RNA sequence: CUUCUAGUGAGAAAACAACUGCCCGUACCGUAAACCGACACAGGUAGUCGAGGAGAGUAUCCUAAGGUGAGCGAGCGAACU
RNA sequence: GUAUGAGUAGCGAAAGACAGGUGAGAAUCCUGUCCACCGUAUGACUAAGGUUUCCUGGGGAAGGCUCGUCCGCCCAGGGUUAGUCGGGACCUAAGCCGAGGCCGAUAGGCGUAGGCGAUGGACAACAGGUUGAUAUUCCUGUACCAGUUGUUUUUGUUUGA
RNA sequence: GGAGCUGUAAGUAAGCUAUGAUCCAGAGAUUUCCGAAUGGGGGAACCCAAUAUCUUUUAUAGGAUAUUACUUUUCAGUGAAUACAUAGCUGAUUAGAGGUAGACGCAGAGAACUGAAACAUCUUAGUACCUGCAGGAAGAGAAAGAAAAUUCGAUUCCCUGAGUAGCGGCGAGCGAAACGGGAAGAGCCCAAACCAACAAGCUUGUUGGGGUUGUAGGACUCCGAUAUGGUAGUCUGUUAGUAUAGUUGAAGGAUUUGGAAAAUUCCGCUAAAGAGGGUGAAAGCCCCGUAGACGAAAUGCUGACAACACCUAGGAGGAUCCUGAGUACGGCGGAACACGAGAAAUUCCGUCGGAAUCCGCGGGGACCAUCCCGCAAGGCUAAAUACUCCCUAGUGACCGAUAGUGAACCAGUACCGUGAGGGAAAGGUGAAAAGCACCCCGGAAGGGGAGUGAAAUAGAUCCUGAAACCGUGUGCCUACAA
């Protein structure tokens, strides 16, 4: 796939702004990318240096609304963590 | 559009497909932060790539 | 349809019969056109519509399409629309008269 | 399978027919033999009916 | 995995510096109200750890760490079970 | 669909008490104190299984055999971070599949090479800290395993490391 | 096509649209992963590769693209036991796998319950099921026939023959065919003899020419003709039509009731249109339509025309040659013929034996003779016939929500089961949401006002609202009765 479509977006929750103070990033990535790819489109896409990445596959989550019920689509969430020396990633 | 597609070049399409697909990730980060007013801009511009792809393919 | 949006048309049938106004709206697949005027309802509305008092709204409702003529601008009376291609153009035209439009 | 490899003849089924006439399903086998013959000029080991073998115009290499 | 040659060979080894290392699982319950029993069911559910006094002991009684007061109650204190 | 039995049987092993709080409403929710129960367990880990039931904030329609302000329920957000842990890119047992092949009314059965297949074999990281929810996964500290580029020092270039 | 549009589906938000959107039809592009699934593996929708090119990094790691299953055909190269070779191996090439439409067709294999008032022959029945192969149809089809009126002239299907002739523990039952009348119609190719070419090993294989039959034909030998007709051939063109969007398409106003007019009354009007549907109640003249007229850029399909292609000879002589062999037929054992071994033809299978060939051969219901009819052991062949998963346009003295498909509604769903599998319930406010602003009791729920509405006892458990069942009020009776 391409790397700017490796990156679907940001993640925006308490968790992840903890993760910011601490240089660390949270995205949601296309379900098939692996953290090296993503390592990759992030720097491509963001002129920073990546020290790691870490990568968690989100389950599908159920819900209903009214008498119809079904699943929330699958997610992979990605922390990026920069290295020192790097510029911070800004939203 | 379509007219503009059909005149630019080869390599003048696939530099505007690079330029168009960095426009769509940039709205998918606005969108997912509040900074994003319009909306109907990402469809605009997925379709405007899709113009682009099937000019190329039909080349 | 037959009537068009901004068309001045006469209410033939209803509670609003003879009333003419313009079509405000047009629904082609309800086949249903509203005439300003024409139709009213009183709505109880809560406030939570930007009106800080909700209140007792006054709107038009629409109106099955086979309710209303379109007014002759010519004439100033209602009448059946034939379709009749002038200068290469497909235009309605007033059985009544033959004016278009 | 095993089926005549020049005549087609195979396996069928027939009846027992008692001296009472009742009938039993039986199974009708073709008299074949692994016989080593020259097809398009190279030997193989094939199953023949003796009755394809016995005009002798078949090979018996 | 360790050796042996056969083969292969122009580069190998040591130190140091820097750097790279993918995918799936990871929540929670799990001698249970979350598993198998249609139930928030007196049943069943592999493995590990499983303290102290008396004690042979993981028996038994009472306790530590820790957990728990059981998802209808208040009266009365008859027969009968 | 609604009766009768009938406002009857039942409400599913056991200890709760009071004070304060919240609330429209409290035996049943929260806090406190005492009391009591399990303690080779009714404690702590985990495999399977379940599959969000986990955390936070709301709610009291229905479910909870009472009540409920409460919940493993409902609503809305959020939560699972690995070169080293378990599995795969390692190995094989039973068993299974099976190129050609053997056998067979058809369908197919059997089986060689070759594979798959753990419950077994092999294999490099541990202590502490941190969140409301994850941690040999994040952080701190100090490691180890495989490998790449470079520098330096060594030594072999076809009687050849 | 010409004004709205961004589905169901409201709502916000953001937008598109006479620079012609949404929408409709033809064509085309993209079309993740699983699935025959086919690089390998695998607990489907997942994992791990090799080769070549490209891309990220200083580089390893990482990413993209293309190829890589098995077997069949053909070719080529390599290549064992083994010398030649073959077998194997490598590459290329070729065409198959799988699913359906629970239908129709052909074939392989093939029950039982049941009937016989028991039961075995028999019947259910060559049915159900399983399996293979298919095609739009299949199968059959060009006489070794039907007959004996003297004739007919491929096959298939329909009516009739006929519940007849027959078969049958002569029981139960099974049950023809020909003639006659119809639908549709069509005939053709090889093998062989013979000739020529080619190669090998005078015959012996390949190719070509020749020949395709029973009133015997052909070869062969003479002559004469190099025409006459036909086709069941083609992504060959041209043309016409048609299918897949569409355009046009007459004629009514008032009056009374009513919330509303199409209903009533009065006068009119149209009709190649008085089919139907919708519209605030029942409309020929309000709308969509209907009769009628018209219309295709693009792609299909059909028919014609031409083109190409392919078939197409007459007469005479037989001296010889050819006319389908392990075949026909026979024995034995089975099976299909309505026909169950019976006197048994005819046809098919397994096994064994096993002919003639034109003075020949087969059939005419055992068999023989005469007579008559036909010429097997090779192949192809349209139409009439069978069926409908689907698409289009319609139809109904067919159903109208316990009916009609199981499913009018998010149904093969919920639910049940380990699995195959089993399998529901559930339609209706109003013309229009105008879906009850505001106030009052209440924590809410739910009510009472006030409003919308023609109607709210139409308030979303919403048309109508039965009975069981429950309750309130009371006109009469009831606490000495079986
Ligand atoms: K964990
Ligand atoms: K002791
Ligand atoms: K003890
Ligand atoms: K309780
Ligand atoms: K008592
Ligand atoms: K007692
Ligand atoms: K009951
Ligand atoms: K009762
Ligand atoms: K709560
Ligand atoms: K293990
Ligand atoms: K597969
Ligand atoms: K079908
Ligand atoms: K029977
Ligand atoms: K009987
Ligand atoms: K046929
Ligand atoms: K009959
Ligand atoms: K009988
Ligand atoms: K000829
Ligand atoms: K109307
Ligand atoms: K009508
Ligand atoms: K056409
Ligand atoms: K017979
Ligand atoms: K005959
Ligand atoms: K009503
Ligand atoms: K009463
Ligand atoms: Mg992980
Ligand atoms: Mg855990
Ligand atoms: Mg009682
Ligand atoms: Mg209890
Ligand atoms: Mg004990
Ligand atoms: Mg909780
Ligand atoms: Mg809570
Ligand atoms: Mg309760
Ligand atoms: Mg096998
Ligand atoms: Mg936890
Ligand atoms: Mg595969
Ligand atoms: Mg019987
Ligand atoms: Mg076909
Ligand atoms: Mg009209
Ligand atoms: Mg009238
Ligand atoms: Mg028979
Ligand atoms: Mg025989
Ligand atoms: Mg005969
Ligand atoms: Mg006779
Ligand atoms: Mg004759
Ligand atoms: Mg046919
Ligand atoms: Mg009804
Ligand atoms: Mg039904
Ligand atoms: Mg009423
Ligand atoms: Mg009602
Ligand atoms: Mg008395
Ligand atoms: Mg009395």
């Amino acid at each position: 796939m391409e790397l700017l479509d490796v990156i679907k977006r940001p993640v925006i929750t308490e968790k992840s702004m903890l993760a910011m103070d601490e240089k660390k990033y949270t995205f949601e990535v296309d379900t098939r990318a692996n953290k090296t790819l993503v390592k990759q489109a992030v720097e491509s896409a963001f002129d920073v240096k990546v020290a790691n990445v870490n990568i968690l596959n989100v389950r599908p989550k159920f819900k209903r609304m009214g008498k119809y019920a079904g699943y929330t689509k699958k997610r992979r969430k990605a922390i990026v963590t920069l290295t020192e020396d790097s510029k911070e990633i800004q939203l | 559009k379509v007219k503009e597609i059909r005149e630019l070049t080869t390599a003048e399409m696939l530099d505007k497909e690079k330029q168009l697909k960095e426009e769509l990730f940039n709205l998918r980060f606005q969108l997912a932060t509040g900074q994003l007013e319009n909306t109907a801009r990402i469809k605009e511009v997925r379709q405007s790539i899709a113009r682009i792809k099937t000019v190329l393919r039909e080349q | 349809m037959f009537v068009k949006k901004g068309d001045k048309v006469k209410v033939i049938t209803g509670k609003d019969k003879n009333k003419e106004g313009v079509v405000l709206a047009a629904f082609p697949k309800q086949d249903k056109v509203i005439v300003e005027g024409v139709n009213v309802v009183k709505k109880h509305q809560k406030p939570n519509q930007a009106a800080p008092q909700g209140g007792i709204l006054e709107v038009e409702a629409p109106i099955h399409v086979s309710n209303v003529m379109v007014i002759d601008p010519s004439n100033g009376e209602a009448t059946k629309v034939a379709f009749k291609e002038v200068d290469g153009k497909k235009v309605r035209v007033s059985k009544k008269t033959g004016e278009v439009l | 399978a095993k089926v005549c490899y020049f005549t087609g003849r195979k396996t069928s089924s027939g009846n027992n027919r008692s001296h009472a006439m009742n009938s039993t399903k039986r199974t009708v086998k073709p008299n074949l033999q692994k016989v080593r013959v020259l097809i398009d000029g190279k030997p193989k080991k094939v199953w023949v009916s003796t009755r394809a073998l016995k005009s002798g115009k078949i090979e018996r290499v």
